[PDB]
């Protein structure tokens, strides 16, 4: 789910 | 004020449709595909892996670029407009399921922008 | 002595605006919320945290006096990202494009 932070 | 004369070339002729589908594959999809943000859209949403067990309950017509690419490559579509609708469903699905402001939504919006920019240049 | 206002107005209305409104702006528009993102150690590895939200408020409140300060805050934001994240990460690619643009914009900065 997302930029992968 | 006399209007444009009636059509003399027929939009249903095969190449007119194939040329549009080809532009959707080679220009439109391809551009979106090479974008840094494509990767979460290159395959169907993997509900199990990402652990989102309501996804397929909420989203009734899943769509992703990998599936669109396949359809474009395998005689699925009658016309470009059907393909355009699959893109729209892909974006809409993401906006429906996710919270405004989530990374994924912001990434879909950047894709949708580029998509709309390229669609504007579809040959007719 | 002299507040470098001409340079700082350029920074707010030309430079900041451009990066603020860029497609890749959002991760940088506020300080890194390390709770929400569960980066427990962020604030142990980044000792000088910096973001455009903070730069923006500063420029808007005449916080700054020197142009070089504000320009250095941008540099710190970009470096903060490269030190905390692996090269190739989506966020690193974003920071890179924002930086190249900033460098581009900074080149036309007015003179003191």
């Amino acid at each position: 789910k997302g930029l992968g932070k | 004020m006399n209007p444009p004369p009636p059509e003399t070339s027929n939009p249903n002729k095969p190449k007119r449709q194939t040329n549009q589908l080809q532009y959707l594959l080679r220009v439109v999809l391809k551009t979106l595909w090479k974008h840094q943000f494509a990767w979460p859209f290159q395959q169907p949403v993997d509900a199990v892996k990402l652990n989102l067990p309501d996804y397929y309950k909420i989203i009734k017509t899943p769509m992703d670029m990998g599936t669109i690419k396949k359809r474009l490559e395998n005689n699925y579509y009658w016309n470009a407009q059907e393909c355009i609708q699959d893109f729209n469903t892909m974006f809409t699905n993401c906006y429906i399921y996710n919270k405004p402001g989530d990374d994924i939504v912001l990434m879909a919006e950047a894709l949708e922008k580029l998509f709309l920019q390229k669609i504007n240049e579809l040959p007719t």
